[PDB]
DNA sequence: CGGCAGTCGCCGTCTACCTCTCCAAGAGCAGCATGCGC
DNA sequence: GCGCATGCTGCTCTTCTTTGCCATCACGGCGACTGCCG
RNA sequence: CCGAAGCUUCGGCUUCGGCAGGAGAGGUA
């Protein structure tokens, strides 16, 4: 939910996402970039970090 | 905090229960801040009870002012004497009739 | 559509004030429809990605 | 000539009573003349009118 | 020369200075090409003052 | 149409009821500041008095309530009400925007998430960082391709 | 010394694609204006106007 | 010419005139004229047509009037406005930051039926903003300018589309007026009319019909040739007249009980009432004239008949069968046809007059509401006029118009050009037009109707393409608001010298011919066939024996800015656009110089903006100084003119005026006495003349460079002044009052030598970054102390000490000497704003020189930045060892479509040195066609090409082997316009010749020194702590989205988690990392945004319960304080 | 009941930078302070 | 000499929505819905 | 966090003083 809220249509997913409980992984670049981590591409994957 | 160890963020639906629970007091005048002094009001919008002091270390009256004091809550006004950074991060509810 | 009528003389004779005015109509639509993709393919582009 | 100074004026974006021309304009005029010095050290001239 | 960077009164004013002294310059060459490879240049100058 | 919500609300370990309020949170001051307006005075914050009228309704409610008054005027206490909370949780959605000086809309609390010029597309998708700098650029033909 | 080696990045909207980023390795010169290679103008897609 | 004294600009126009062009700023002036009532605009309206000399206040103050109450027993009534004096004058109103305005009167009378009394007085309406003589508004001491707009007219309007499944033409009708509600009749996928009524539902027109009081019979006795209205008469199932009303009332009020007597006073209350709908004046004179009803009588009332809905019917029926001529009982024949919304003869424009009269009305219906709804809760014997008025909402609708509105816009004085043309633009958008949005690509193409009215090059280049234009030169606009423009008429194939102006409405029905037509000494076309324009802007070649009108000038169809670019027809559309939109750019040098070639517009262009000084009679000049003129009239009275001496303008540039007479002149009337800004003896001059060499160089002028000489920094030849203000004022406060003063307890005494007795600077002082400018200090609150320190500090010393400092300083990178100083008090009597005590400005000036990244142009669509700049010893120079000015590419010419400048560098070379051609064995053939006074030219002669007709190709040719030698007997540039130039770095020549001139080149408002900016750290926001934004408050620079995806691509996943953490948002990082970098240890590792936490926060007063869990369950808390 | 087609509302419409102006006020309810009258 | 009356002035809100005011709003895609016809 | 002033054992300690939001218009690439 967090990836398609900050594309479009964020009350909709919201209210959607509030209802259905959902849990994000966060395990994606944008979500990642958001919460302020490493994204899981180039240096920042395993073998190389 | 470390980024390092989050694993989940989860939404869903509050209940009056958890608005009761994450709240730190209820605010009743709708006034909002003295003009003339410059202080804000008790019960209001800006209140120091419910949410912070507005400057460090301090309260409402003159009691406690030093860094020593901390962690003593005021007896006869009611702030509480710490930092002025909790003012960004502690919240209030409003009580529907 | 095409003007039946043509331009005669080239930009080294100069033209005349009514060849000068018709030939104003399609060099004002290209300027006014590249502003026009431009904001169209930037949608695309954040849509895509 | 490195610097001029005029009686009355302060800087160069004014005007001085009783002359057609503004010190900026009167600046730009002298920026014409030629001279010819000797010595090793700045000298000055003068320059009264009436 | 900013007045405020050697300590000078109000009332002066600094004024941009060229002390060239020179105002033309020109060269025109002719060249001897004749066979037998016996050659060489001729320069003229011409200098003008102020 | 109809199962894609009432099957929801039945997998989980939630219930329906959290769509009646009967408590509203208030969002920590620091987040809706009020300052001089250039040692004049206090000009608006936009979100400081949508809950001025939540307040007001309220206790107007309360009074009226504990007092005896008849059936239909605190109906009406109570529609104003619920009005006021609507208003303040989603300005313009129903009816006509509560404007203020100058016949300018109100800005709720959801129109701080939405649109291109909201939190998630202008404060967390970009910032404005330091050790930074701007100028006009020219052509330099001495310079190697480093 | 302090910039002997030390990289920057240059930058041009809009970035529509990678090379609308580039790093470089300054030099100080006179002036108020920045120096680009020529042959960069491609990627960035500069003129000089 | 025309000119009392003017420079001789000799000319290679080979066509005469007949006309002159009017006054250019008689588009803003004769508006105000109007509305305002006086007695110029007056005579102008008795001169033709004198049948109604009705103000704009005056119709306003009548239509209003009287005001009657519900009972009937009162009424009031107004007339009569009439002005005071102005209380200020400009300049006074522009120093003490005032408006420049004069009280209005009107007079009220109150009659009471009951008894038959009547009292009237006189009443106050507060004070009237009023225009300067240049055409603008002092407001609040800002110069403002207000700007027409293009709005579509009321009246009638078909239509015609395709159908999607029939394919077949679909016809509708649209009413619209001023103010009212809105009709719309059409035709239906079937043979079924319809009438959709205030814009809801959709009913067949025959309830209409009925409801109006029509029998079944009558309709056939009329419409009685179409079966769609045997169709529609045959299904209406509401036979009888009131069932019609019961179900009009039906579908246009809900939920009501149908009640006749309630539809009939619905009904009338939509459409035949004067109250509600106003067809107005344009709208019915444009409804009389489509559907040709009663045509002749004058126009009074304004409001909808049964015989114009009947008509509009009529129409519909006649245009959907196919008929072309249709005839109204009691009307003229009129065609039937479908109008288009963009022509310009549906357009009209509103002016300022009718943008002010609106705003006046709105006011004066609030003011009528409330004294109709206090005029009975007072009691009567003490009602009069003077207690029922409120002047509040007239104020209060004038001062937001004046204020925050769209249409009156800041006025640009960057030149006296951008002032001229800020004055003279249409604007299509605005309250009641459209939006920059919304607006697609029809509404912004040149119409075969703009020839003469708008001009089809000068506008925008950003998102406001084609919704901004200007006026033509000989454009006038009629009484209603349509553009006219004139043509001389032709009579048996002779010309005329008789001009009638036609509206875009009249000329589709004439041929038209055009401007360059060979017309003989009697007046007779040579070409047997000429190019012409017929009715629907159609291009033909038909023979000169049919047309009826002819063009006045071949510059009729361009505006003030392009009739002054040389060889315009020689260039391309989209480069002449820049070429005139960069004219307005220029800033003002310290010396000026007019063109080598000109146009010959540039004298009246500069006469009618206003910033020179004209004589307005005729006498002998008595004395002349740097400040004033004195001249001495005939009769015996004298005159004396003040001048602005380093005024600042709107955009920081200088208004210096200087005088250009002797001691002893003689002056006539209309003479300019002063010069200007950018000014060159009467004459517009924005740029410098240069010399120039079209070629390559070593790759400095690559991709539009520039590289100049040397000499023109050691010269003066392009420089400007700029002049800054700042303010700062001192108050009271709840502890005290601040006070302006020299003593400050904080600071030393090396940084207050520059301060006078008074806490101010001293004017000539020399003044940097961080430097002071004023002394003022803040009270913190005077009161009692602890008793123990009262005897302490009698033996030590106890001061007052609540004083603070703040001082204004000047802002980061600025500089510059002090030339003034204004202090205002409250004490002297003076305006002051209420809890204030003193005012003070400072103005501060610098001089600019070119320089790197500076913009220069040209009048052709050059355009680029300075690369670089060489010493004079560098540069490539002629055979007599004179250096060039200005080098240019020639890899930008060809593939531009601007060759105007190599002919314009061609004749600057030409008219820079001086020809004369010879005749001894009669005139060349090349020069038959040329002037006796331009066979022979004297060295730095002025000529003049007109727009579109100047100098031919055959005489630059021919006049490029004509020019006279140098000192030596040389001719440096032979007959192509090419010389041999040699190397100044290396010393051989050239090995091909080289093209070489004189070129106009102006410098623009776009400096270098204005964009460069560096940061390292500096101040951060409130909410969310990034860092602020913008160069004025030392702001970052933003790193979008667009920029995250290259970084993402790349694969830098340490780069950008460092730009997006430590240096944003990361409060506890922030110290952290500067720490580091000071002591040499290593970075340390980010922490958490802080834009996170005040996202969750704002999700959490949602009533959204969202939490951040860890591996385990077990949420994080999320808010550090441990 | 059962299709059915108009209709009405909600969603979206490129990035970065510069300069300027303007951002609810009158009405009302006490609370006295002093002047005037018997 | 005392009581009553009216104007400076603290002092804290208050600002709607009918039978009125108000005037409109592109352009395309999508989806419910809702009265309407059969 | 910065400045001023004291103690200062040279790590630092103490007193006082101090903030940054919207709407509209025009423009450059
Ligand atoms: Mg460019
Ligand atoms: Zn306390």
């Amino acid at each position: 939910w967090l990836s398609a809220a900050s594309f479009q249509e964020t009350t909709r997913v919201l209210t959607d996402a509030a209802i259905n409980c959902r849990s994000d992984k966060l395990n994606g670049l944008k979500e990642n970039v958001i919460i302020g981590k490493l994204i899981p591409a180039g240096t920042g994957i395993n073998r190389y970090r | 905090l470390d980024v390092n160890f989050f694993d989940e963020l989860r939404i869903g639906l509050a209940t009056a229960e958890d608005i009761r629970q994450w709240s730190y007091g209820e605010v009743k005048k709708p006034e909002t801040i003295n003009y003339r002094t410059l202080k804000p009001e008790k019960d209001g919008l800006f209140c120091e009870k419910i949410f912070g002091p507005t400057r460090d270390w301090e309260c409402y009256c003159g009691k406690y002012k030093r860094v020593r004091f901390k962690g003593i809550i005021c007896e006869r006004c009611g702030v509480e004497v710490t930092r002025a950074k909790v003012r960004r991060e502690r919240m209030g509810h409003i009580e529907l009739a | 559509e095409f003007i039946p009528r043509p331009v005669k003389s080239s930009f080294r004779e100069g033209l005349t004030v009514l060849e000068y005015f018709i030939n104003t109509h399609g060099a004002r639509k290209g300027l006014a429809d590249t502003a026009l993709r431009t904001a169209d393919s930037g949608y695309l582009t954040r849509r895509l990605v | 000539v490195t610097s001029i100074r005029i009686d009355g004026v302060l800087h160069e974006f004014t005007t001085v009573p009783g002359v057609k021309e503004d010190v900026t304009e009167i600046i730009l005029n002298l920026k014409s003349l030629v001279v010819s010095s000797e010595e090793d050290e700045p000298v000055t001239m003068y320059l009264r009118k009436q | 020369v900013q007045n405020r960077a050697s300590g000078a009164e109000i009332g002066r004013i600094p004024v941009d200075s060229i002390y060239s002294p020179v105002l033309k310059v020109t060269y025109k060459v002719d060249a001897t090409r004749v066979e037998q490879r016996t050659d060489f240049d001729k320069l003229i100058l011409d200098v003008e003052t102020k | 149409k109809r199962l894609k919500v009432v099957a929801a609300f039945q997998q989980s370990g939630n219930s329906p009821m959290g769509m009646v309020l009967d408590a509203v949170p208030v969002i920590p001051p620091e987040l809706r500041p009020m300052v001089q307006l250039d040692g004049g005075r206090f000009a608006t914050s936009d979100l400081n008095d949508l809950y001025r009228r939540v307040i007001n309704r309220n206790n107007r409610l309360k009074r009226l309530i504990d007092l005896g008054a008849p059936e239909i005027i605190v109906n009406n206490e109570k529609r104003m009400l619920q009005e006021s909370v609507d208003a303040l949780f989603d300005n313009g959605r129903r009816g006509r925007p509560v404007t203020g000086p100058g016949n300018r809309p109100l800005k709720s609390l959801s129109d701080l998430l939405k649109g291109k010029q909201g939190r998630f597309r202008q404060n967390l998708l970009g910032k404005r960082v330091d050790y930074s700098g701007r100028s006009v650029i020219v052509v330099g033909p001495q310079l190697k391709l480093h | 010394e302090v910039i002997a080696e030390h990289p920057v990045l240059l930058n041009r909207a809009p970035t529509l694609h990678r090379l609308g980023i580039q790093a470089f390795e300054p030099m100080l010169v006179e002036g108020k204006a920045i120096q680009l290679h020529p042959l960069v103008c491609e990627a960035f897609n500069a003129d000089f106007d | 010419n025309s000119v009392p004294g003017a420079p001789n600009r000799v000319s290679f126009a080979k066509l005469r005139e007949p006309l002159e062009v009017p006054g250019l700023l008689d588009v803003q002036t004769d508006s105000f004229e109007w509305l305002i009532g006086s007695p110029r605009w007056r005579e102008s309206a008795a001169e033709r047509g004198d049948v109604n000399p009705v103000g704009g206040l005056e119709e306003v103050l009548y239509e209003l009037s009287p005001i009657e109450d519900f009972s009937g027993s009162m009424s009031l009534s107004f007339s009569d406005p009439r002005f005071d004096d102005v209380k200020a004058p400009v300049d006074e109103c522009k120093d003490k930051d005032m408006t420049y305005a004069a009280p209005l009167f009107v007079t009220a009378e109150f009659i009471n039926n009951n008894t038959g009394e009547i009292k009237s007085q006189t009443v106050f309406m507060g004070d009237f903003p009023m225009m300067t003589e240049k055409g603008t508004f002092i407001i609040n001491g800002t110069e403002r300018v207000v700007v027409s707009q293009l709005v579509r007219s009321p009246g009638v309007y078909f239509d015609e589309t395709i159908d999607k499944s029939t394919d077949k033409t679909l016809h509708s009708v649209k009413v619209i007026p001023s103010r009212g509600a809105w009709l719309e009749f059409d035709v239906d996928k079937r043979d079924t009319v319809g009438v959709r009524i205030d814009r809801k539902r959709r009913q067949p027109v025959t309830v209409l019909l009925k409801a109006l009081g029509w029998t079944s019979e009558q309709i056939v006795e009329r419409f009685g040739f179409s079966e769609i209205m045997r169709s529609t008469l045959e299904k209406d199932n509401t036979v009888g007249t009131d069932e019609a009303l019961l179900d009009i009332y039906r579908k246009l009020r809900p939920g009501e009980p149908p009640t006749k007597e309630s539809a009939q006073t619905l009904l009338e209350n939509l459409f035949f009432k004067e109250k509600r709908y106003d067809l107005a004046r344009v709208g019915r004179y444009k409804v009389n004239k489509k559907l040709g009803l009663h045509v002749g009588e004058p126009i009074t009332s304004s409001t909808l008949t049964e015989e114009d809905v009947v008509a509009t019917i009529e129409y519909l029926v006649r245009l959907h069968e196919g008929q072309t001529t249709m005839t109204v009982p009691g009307g003229v024949e009129v065609p039937v046809e479908t109008d288009d919304i963009d022509h310009f003869g549906n357009r009209r424009l509103r002016t300022v007059g009718e943008l002010i009269q609106n705003q006046i009305r709105v006011g004066m219906s609030r003011m009528e509401r409330v004294v109709r709804e206090r005029m009975t809760t007072q009691d009567v014997e003490a009602i009069t006029p003077q207690t029922l008025i409120n002047i509040r909402p007239v104020v209060a609708a004038i001062k937001e118009f004046f204020g925050t509105s769209q249409l009156s816009q800041f006025m640009d004085q960057n030149n006296p050009l951008s002032g001229l043309t800020h004055k003279r633009r249409l604007s299509a958008l605005g309250p009641g037009g459209l939006s920059r949005e919304r607006a697609g690509l029809e509404v912004r193409d040149v119409h075969p109707s703009h020839y003469g009215r708008m001009c089809p090059i000068e506008t925008p280049e950003g998102p406001n393409i084609g919704l901004i234009g200007s006026l033509s030169v000989y454009a006038r606009v009629n009484p209603f608001g349509f553009i006219e423009t004139p043509y001389r008429k032709v009579v048996d194939g002779v010309v005329s010298d008789e001009i009638v102006y036609l509206t875009a409405d009249e000329e589709d029905r004439h041929v038209v011919a055009q401007a360059n037509s060979p017309i003989d000494a009697d007046g007779r076309f040579v070409e047997p066939r000429v190019l012409v324009r017929r009715k629907a802007g159609e291009v033909e070649y038909v023979p000169s024996s049919e047309v009826d009108y002819m063009d006045v000038s071949p510059r009729q169809m361009v505006s003030v800015a392009t009739a002054m670019i040389p060889f315009l027809e020689h260039d391309d559309a989209n480069r002449a656009l820049m070429g005139a939109n960069m004219q307005r750019q220029a800033v003002p040098l310290v010396r000026s110089e007019a063109p080598l070639v000109g146009t010959g517009m540039e004298l009246r262009a500069a006469i009618d903006a206003g910033d020179v000084v004209v004589a307005e009679e005729s006498g002998v000049i008595e004395e002349v100084s740097a400040d004033y003129i004195t001249v001495m009239h005939d009769n015996g009275t004298r005159r004396t003119y003040r001048m602005r001496k380093f005024a600042r303008s709107n955009h920081g540039t200088c208004a210096n005026q200087c005088p250009i007479v002797d001691a002893g002149d003689r002056v006539e009337a209309g003479q300019v006495i002063a010069d200007g800004p950018c000014t060159d003896d009467g004459e517009m001059a924005l740029g410098k003349n240069l010399l120039v060499a079209i070629m390559p160089w070593e790759g400095h002028n690559y991709e539009d460079a520039i590289i100049l000489s040397n000499r023109l920094v050691e010269e003066d030849v392009l420089t400007s002044i700029h002049i800054e203000e700042h303010e700062i004022d001192a108050r009271d406060t709840k502890l005290g009052a601040e006070e302006i003063t020299r003593d400050i307890p904080n600071i030393s005494d090396e940084v207050l030598a520059d301060l006078d007795e008074r806490g101010i600077v001293r004017i000539g002082a020399e003044v940097r970054d961080g430097d002071i400018l004023v002394g003022k200090v803040t009270p913190k609150g005077e009161t009692e102390l602890t008793p123990e320190e009262r005897l302490l500090r009698a033996i030590f010393g106890e001061k007052a000490r609540e004083v603070r400092d703040t001082s204004l300083k000047v802002p980061h990178g600025e500089s510059g000497k002090v030339i003034g100083i204004r202090v205002f008090s409250r004490e002297d009597e003076d305006e002051l704003p209420a809890g204030v005590n003193e005012l003070v400005r400072v103005y501060v000036a610098q001089k600019r020189k070119i320089s790197d990244g500076d913009k220069l142009a040209g009048r052709h669509g050059n355009k680029g930045v300075i690369g670089k700049i060489l010493p004079v010893e560098d540069m490539p120079f002629l055979a007599d060892g004179t250096p060039v000015d200005i080098i240019l590419n020639t890899h930008g010419v060809p593939r531009r479509m601007n060759i105007g400048q190599i002919l314009e560098t061609h004749l600057g070379w030409c008219a820079h040195s001086g020809w004369k051609v010879d005749a001894a064995k009669g005139v060349p053939d090349w020069a038959a066609r040329l002037p006796d006074e331009l066979l022979e030219a004297q060295p730095n002669a002025i000529v003049s090409t007109p727009v579109f007709d100047g100098a031919q190709e055959a005489e630059l040719q021919g006049l490029l082997s004509c020019t006279l030698p140098n000192r030596d007997g040389d001719v440096l540039v032979d007959a192509d316009g090419k010389a041999m130039l040699f190397d100044g770095r290396s010393g051989e020549p050239f090995p091909y010749p080289v093209t070489v001139g004189y070129m106009y080149i102006m410098k623009l408002h776009h400096l270098v020194d204005d964009k460069i900016h560096a940061r390292s750290t500096g101040p951060y926001s409130m909410i969310t702590q990034q860092p602020l934004g913008g160069k004025a408050q030392f702001g970052g620079q933003r790193f979008g989205e667009m920029e995250c995806w290259a970084m993402q691509a790349y694969g830098a996943a340490y780069t950008l988690q460092e730009l997006l953490t430590i240096k944003s948002d990361d409060t506890v990082g922030r110290v952290k990392v500067y720490e580091a970098i000071v002591k040499g240890e290593n970075i340390p590792e980010p922490g958490i945004p802080e834009s996170f936490k005040v996202l969750l926060k704002e999700l959490q007063s949602l009533c959204l319960n969202v939490e951040v869990l860890s591996s385990d369950g077990a949420a994080i808390e999320l808010r550090e304080g441990e």
